């Protein structure tokens, strides 16, 4: 993001205003052009480069905050929050998930039959497709910390 | 090879057997293999009958014995989930 200029001299117009030296970094700076605002810069100004410094211990701790952030702080706490959310309701929500296996997947088997129909893959689409990686993923969450139980509530 | 099966297989598991019922089987007439029995299997030895207390026998339930393995069984069935991914 962020963005970076530097005003050329209007005087010496009558001079070369055409550097620099170790252009690598200038041809990296003035692409993509990129519009046409962009450009009308070129004249009366030029860009200069930015590029980050580490200074990487604090930027690990820093990573690490925010992930953590998402932890718990004792990590046993909202965990085992999720425990007591294994049986809510869950059950519920797997009948939540169980509509979505019925109502997808009755519709989902007309599908193989409409291939022969149109003959085969021409556009198309429907839809109501696939959907099923979210469902199925929903559910490997739900039985994981589900499977969190033995491990946690037995010592 | 068939006696000592005999005292194996009679129990477990029977609530109880009579003494002389017993008496049919290992033939003889008072037999010392009785009493050697009486040492072997222990088990009870109880007047006129005999008992497979107690109880039937240890009294398995398992109670938290088998929720290690529960655990157990579900770590390595949860790591095959993390290998398809």
């Amino acid at each position: 993001v962020i963005d970076a200029f530097r005003l050329i001299n209007a005087n010496m117009m009558v001079l070369g205003h055409e550097p620099r030296q170790t252009t690598s970094n200038l041809g990296h700076l003035n692409k993509p052009s990129i519009q046409a605002l962009i450009h009308g810069l070129n004249r009366h100004y030029y860009s200069i480069t930015i590029n980050y410094r580490k200074n990487e211990l604090e930027q690990k701790m820093l990573l690490n905050l925010h992930k953590k952030s998402w932890m718990e702080g004792l990590t046993l706490q909202d965990y085992s929050e999720h425990c007591k959310h294994n049986e809510s309701v869950v059950k519920e929500m797997l009948e939540l998930a169980k509509n979505y296996n019925k109502a997808v997947e009755e519709e989902d088997k007309m599908t193989p039959e409409q291939l022969a129909i149109k003959n085969v893959g021409k556009q198309d689409p429907k839809r109501h497709l696939e959907e099923h990686v979210d469902v199925l993923m929903t559910s490997n969450i739900v039985q994981c910390l589900a499977a969190m139980l033995d491990t946690v509530v037995f010592k | 090879t068939i006696r000592d099966e005999i005292a194996g297989c009679i129990e477990k598991a029977y609530e109880k057997i009579l003494f002389t019922e017993a008496t049919r089987i290992l033939f003889f007439n008072t037999p010392k293999k009785m009493t050697d029995y009486a040492k072997k299997r222990g088990w009870v030895l109880g007047p006129n009958n005999y008992y497979s207390f107690a109880s039937q026998q240890q009294k398995p339930e398992d109670t938290t014995i088998p929720s290690t393995e529960l655990a157990k069984q579900v770590i390595e069935y949860a790591r095959q989930l993390e290998m398809i991914v």
